């Protein structure tokens, strides 16, 4: 349904500075 | 008398604590009625994919079997007492609570020990409810508003636990076990991360014995948080066969303890809301709302300000026809940039005087009071008195807003969603290019 | 149920 | 603090309760429900209920829309088949302003032409928001089926009436029904002499019965699910006989006190749980107006399973009327009643909803303690009938959904 | 008039009048009484489902193949029946025959042609209700009767956009059947029709439980329309004719243009006291399971019950024996006229031929009809009105209702 | 009156 729905991973495409989901943004966003 | 004198006259709450770890508090009042609840730290934020949706599945069996009041016997004793019973869950917090009278209160606390601790979880009801859940995930297809926020949280917080729903996928509900719940129960329901609260015509010491009576047997002895990041991403469930399209957009929120949340709740109210019924129409104050009434662009929209531990979500939800989406957003962003830069002082006093009547009118009874208590006592630490909420607001002026909106609206990486005929819905790039004035 | 109407200037319309 | 309660020689009630709370709150309960409408002025209160926020003499529509949102108040309007309330909200520091905005709506409304014409087609919207919640044309049809003249008139407005309403048609309605003899200037979070000062300056100014007949209406709408209701002529409020139904309400079924609860104590929903093996939802229906009331239940089920369910309810009540009953269910049902009253008035709004409603029907406020004693003094031989009056009494019915297997009364 | 029957229950008749205009009508039992709750508003679609795809032909070719010869394809439909009338010149009957049966015998009822044809219902539904009688009158059936005849000819709103083609094939295969049809013709020889059916038509609902109901429609319309009836009798019984003569005793509409209907005992009876316009006449309906009898009112708002309480009294005068014989024989002479005058036209003639062939299995020439009219008893014309007054009642009305009373009032 | 519907391809719609 609309909850079984899932988002895939873009880790093949993302920037290295955000791949760690455990971290947070706002520390590299100003740079990015 | 006056307003400021009134807030000092409020019953200042009272807090307790136990050897096990269970926070307890209350607030006396002249209301003969009363209510009690159990607000805790547990939700889909802590379940993994293997046990996702479980805490919602806990909600339906906790009142359907125990060790000392099995079956509907538990459900029976309330109706015999004349009280209500209600519950809900969130992505971080879950809550059971009662509305009853003062004198019959001791019977109430005796139950929640038989509910929280001594749940039985009969395999029959486990299987029956396992159908009830799958009945609802068909229903919530209709709950289009709930579809969006489910999608929205699933994007910005992708890859994290928080992207999970609260009820969970159908699959895990068709694989769930008694034991995963046992483990889930065996870790999260613990005194150092639980709260009791109540309000009405009671006393804080009538209650203190009952917690020392019943919940004193609680296991008073657990991972901490991963900082859930934020993403700026777009999602779009194109569907032209419907009448309309519920839409949402939002950004990073700061979180609970961050003080500028006071300011943002104003700005949400500076923009306010409108849905197809308010006779003000053209005469309204929110320039967004007036135009929406003028040309009948949309049919309804709302704002919000979610608070999670290190973050939240600031944004809005709006609902219109497929030939009007672009203009609303152009106007909508047209308001945010206005407040980032040009915020009239008199218009601030509008929202400052909106928010007062919000929290107060929100607090009309006892159950709303204990929503705040059982929530603040897991987020803010203490409770905040209403005289303190006022003093924070009175510091505010347009200088603050132009700093805050510049910090969290301006040029950020927003998060978008859409479910409907979104044929007009522009691209995330154009949306961001519309985010910064000039 | 004992139905009652409810509108406003800012409360959304409702039906008791 | 105690509740003032007074009355002027003009028949204009005032009350006040200075709770020292922050949120001031005023409600002006009035007898202007659509029962007072005749055949030609129907769908009027549906407009008048939105005619708030329009031109006055002492102010414009625009200024009032902004003058409230500056202080951040509200202007909400409850309206019943009997009554028509102008509730508001604000902080106590600015009550004097919002007072003036109110009375200009009720005391000096111009009801010009052009503002109305823009406001008429709003009715098509408001009429349909309710009927997304399908109860609100089933339930209207009961009144229109059972009763004839006054209460049969719905709150809302028929289609054809739109584009045909007149402003003059309101001035006759306003001058006849917003009257110092049949109003109630309730307040809250405010002192009493203030309200005493206001009314003497601005409000210093000056319908048939509900003949029950027995009717039946049906609506094959193609909707997959069913909605139905069977009732009988009840009694009006004030009589302790009225409370005999309102306790029977809780004996029989009062809706889920428990979220996702099987309502096991409810004698009705329990009684259908046998034999049936599919969803359904049902509860008692209790209405109690001034001239009369109505009592019965409201059904939800599938198409084929309508009469299969109703013929439990229509039988279950007969069991009660035949004396089959126990006392703890009654005292349990009383304890439910004693709860929901206080729990309703726990909130200032729901509190306010009770204060002046008595002031119109009666001319006296009953504190809840006295209410509970009248509940204590109820007789099982009246709770019986009661159901005997239901079963032995003439019937009225209505339903909607699919009706491939819906029976009539006599069946 | 030839009149036959096949072993399959399929009637044929034919009347070679040597006229120019050939004419065929296929009377069938397919009125909306045979509809259940789930298939409502279907015949309203099927009544327009003519001129659609077949197997032996396309929708296009049939539309042109008729207008080339210049014929027609008209469709009468009742709560009982469903007729496919046509017209042409006798020189080209063989072509138009083939066009007909392909509609009834090989209709595909595809998807897309229907979807274009559904919203037509909103139009056709509203053309009638410009003539306001056609929702008053439906409500009587829906008020009095319950299951079969309560179902209107036309289609409710919500049903639109929800109709299925499969839902028709069940309806068609169950009701366009060689046992309950009648291949009437005209301006044509009999052996031809005998040849057609044997090649192409060679193939294979509840009762009207009267209950007593009441419906009201405050529509804001300035004028009033109302009707009060009672459970009548079905056709075939001479008791049915006892109403149909009472119809003319009481009031049958204006035989005279701009006439004061002075002989009509009803309209005369209201002419006293009233000093404003009004129009009213007897209502007679006679189906197979049952019928309905009463009257149909027109007046102003305030003058509804002021008029009805003459009619409801006037009939009681009859039921109390107060009556004369020349009015009866006058009323008979009215009845004897309107029957022949109705069948004066081939169409109205045709309307009677097979209608008997379905209800009965025999055609009665008009001469025999007049004898049964001759053999009517005043003690039955009385019940008659006694059955009306003493019988249970059903009522409906529309317009403004500020002064409309109920039955018991 | 005993109302009956009537449509066609070329007869104008009617109501008996």
């Amino acid at each position: 349904s609309h909850t079984d729905i899932k988002v895939p991973d873009f880790s093949d495409y993302r920037r290295p500075e955000v791949l760690d989901s455990t971290k947070s943004s706002k520390e590299s966003s100003e740079a990015r | 008398a006056t307003y400021a004198q009134a807030l000092q006259s409020v019953p200042e709450t009272q807090v307790s604590q136990l050897d096990n770890g269970l926070r307890v508090a209350s607030e006396q009042s002249s209301q003969p009625t009363c209510t009690v609840g159990v607000w805790i730290d547990a939700g889909s934020r802590y379940e993994s994919e293997k046990n996702n949706g479980a805490g919602y599945f806990v909600e339906h069996l906790a009142f359907k079997g125990t060790k000392n009041r099995p079956g509907n016997a538990l459900e029976k004793e309330v109706e015999s007492m004349g009280a209500h019973l209600n519950a809900y869950s969130t992505r971080e917090h879950t809550a059971y609570y009662i509305k009853a009278l003062s004198k019959d209160l001791p019977k109430a606390v005796e139950l929640l020990a038989d509910i929280v601790q001594n749940c039985s979880l009969e395999d029959s009801q486990i299987e029956k409810e396992r159908d009830v859940i799958l009945q609802e995930l068909q229903e919530n297809d209709t709950s289009m508003r709930d579809v969006v926020f489910n999608y929205l949280h699933a994007t910005a917080f992708q890859g994290t636990p928080l992207a999970q729903s609260v009820e969970g996928p159908s699959e895990n509900v068709r694989k769930l076990s008694r034991a995963d719940l046992t483990e889930y129960l065996s870790r999260h329901y613990k005194a150092p991360r639980m709260v009791l609260a109540a309000a009405g015509g009671l006393e804080h010491r009538q209650l203190l014995d009952l917690a020392q009576k019943h919940f004193s047997g609680l296991s008073g002895t657990v991972p901490t948080l991963s900082p859930c990041r934020f993403t700026g991403s777009q999602i779009c469930h194109r569907e032209d066969g419907l009448p309309l399209a519920h839409v949402a957009i939002a950004v990073e929120g700061p979180g609970w303890a961050h003080p500028d949340n006071v300011a943002l709740q104003v700005a949400n109210a500076i923009i306010g809301h409108y849905d197809c019924t308010y006779g003000g129409g053209a005469h309204l104050s929110s320039p967004l709302a007036s135009i929406a009434a003028t040309n009948k662009l949309c049919q309804s929209f709302q704002t919000f300000n979610i608070c999670y531990a290190d973050t939240g979500l600031l944004g809005a939800h709006f609902v219109c026809d497929h030939m009007s989406i672009d203009d609303m957003m152009f106007v909508l962003q047209g308001q945010w940039m206005r407040l980032c830069t040009s915020a009239t002082e008199s218009e601030v006093l509008r929202g400052k005087n909106l928010l007062r009547n919000a929290l107060v009118s929100h607090l009309d009874g006892t159950t709303p009071v204990c929503e705040d208590i059982g929530r603040s006592l897991l987020t803010y630490g203490r409770r905040i008195p209403l005289a303190e909420w006022e003093s924070r607001i009175a510091e505010v002026d347009a200088r603050v807003v132009r700093e805050v909106c510049s910090k969290y609206f301006y040029d950020q990486c927003p998060a978008v969603a859409g479910f409907g005929p979104i044929e007009q819905l522009p691209d995330y790039n154009r949306i961001r290019s519309g985010m910064f004035w000039l | 149920r004992p139905v009652v109407a409810s509108v406003s200037l800012n409360v959304p319309a409702s039906v008791r | 603090q105690d509740l003032e309660f007074t009355r002027l020689p003009n028949g204009l009630v005032i009350a006040s309760l200075e709770n020292y709370a922050p949120a001031s709150r005023i409600g002006l309960f009035i007898k202007a429900g659509s029962r007072y409408e005749n055949s030609n002025n129907l769908g009027t209160s549906h407009l008048l209920r939105l005619a708030s926020s329009l031109t006055t003499k002492g102010a414009s529509s625009f200024k009032i829309t902004r003058g409230i949102e500056a202080v951040g108040g509200k202007l909400s309007v409850t309206s019943t088949r009997e009554n028509m309330a102008y509730t508001v909200e604000c902080l106590r520091d600015d009550v004097d302003i919002l007072m003036e905005f109110l009375l200009n709506v009720t005391t000096a409304p111009e009801f010009r032409r052009w503002e109305v014409a823009a406001l008429q087609p709003q009715l098509r919207i408001d009429k349909a928001v309710a009927l997304q919640n399908p109860q609100a044309h089933v339930i209207e049809n009961l009144h229109a089926a059972a009763y004839r003249n006054a209460l049969a008139n719905s709150l809302y407005c028929p289609d054809y009436r739109i584009g045909k309403v007149t402003p003059v048609e309101l001035h006759d309605y306003v001058q006849n029904h917003f009257t110092s003899a049949r109003m109630a200037l309730i307040g809250l979070g405010v002192s009493h002499p203030v309200l005493k000062q206001v009314a003497e300056q601005f409000l210093n100014i000056r319908g048939a019965k509900a003949k029950y007949h027995g009717g039946e209406i049906r609506e094959q709408n193609g909707d997959s699910l069913v909605h139905a209701a069977l009732v009988a002529e009840s009694a009006a409020i004030g009589s302790a006989e009225a409370n005999a139904f309102s306790v029977l309400q809780h004996v029989l079924g009062a809706g889920p006190h428990v979220k996702r609860g099987s309502n096991a104590t409810s004698s009705l929903y329990q009684a259908v749980a046998k034999g049936v093996h599919e969803p359904f939802d049902v509860s008692a229906f209790n209405a109690s107006y001034s001239d009369s009331g109505l009592f019965g239940f409201y059904t939800i089920s599938q198409a084929a399973s309508a009469g299969d369910v109703i013929k439990a309810a229509y039988n279950q009540v007969k069991t009660i009327a035949q004396g089959n009953l126990s006392n703890p269910d009654v005292q349990a049902a009383k304890n439910k009643l004693k709860a929901g009253y206080l729990m309703s008035v726990e909130s200032s709004e729901g509190f306010l909803d009770e204060v002046g409603s008595q002031a119109l029907a009666a001319g006296s406020y009953t504190p809840p303690s006295t209410v509970l004693q009248q509940i204590d003094a109820v007789a099982d031989a009246d709770v019986i009938n009661a159901a005997k009056k239901f079963v032995s009494g003439r019937k009225s019915m209505a339903a909607s959904g699919n009706l491939g297997h819906t029976p009539f009364i006599d069946e």
